[PDB]
């Protein structure tokens, strides 16, 4: 039904507008496995991530047809939806590159 | 595995 | 865009 086109290691943060603080998505510090999933029937994409130790879902966010994906640093990327700002702090420069090009691909095919 | 797509 | 996080934040 739906395919994982990439798997990077990153710390998923969401932004706390109230306090100008980046907070760990899910409330708990640590790395997660972050996927970009492709629903082959619908041609729709979403970012899904489960923390490495707990297998708790810390992020599950649709990728819309025009998402502005900002690569702030070579290891920190961020994008915005109607509610939050999501950040991925990747474990490696390479993790970020493959995730970034899967994201850039997903936006071209949407 | 991924959650239901909500 | 918020600034990237302090390494103390992560």
């Amino acid at each position: 039904s739906e395919q994982s086109i990439c798997q990077a290691r990153a710390a998923v943060m969401v932004y706390d507008d109230a306090n100008k603080k980046w907070v760990p998505a899910g409330g708990s510090t640590g790395f997660s496995r972050v996927h970009i999933y492709h629903h082959t029937g619908n041609n729709t994409f979403r970012v899904v991530g489960r923390k490495i130790q707990d297998h708790q879902v810390v992020i599950n966010c649709a990728i819309p047809k025009g998402l502005k994906y900002n690569q702030a640093t070579q290891t920190f990327h961020q994008w915005r939806d109607a509610r939050q700002v999501y950040g991925l702090n990747f474990g490696s420069k390479e993790d970020a590159n493959v995730f970034a090009s899967a994201m850039m691909h997903a936006l071209e095919v949407l | 595995w991924p959650p239901p797509p909500t």
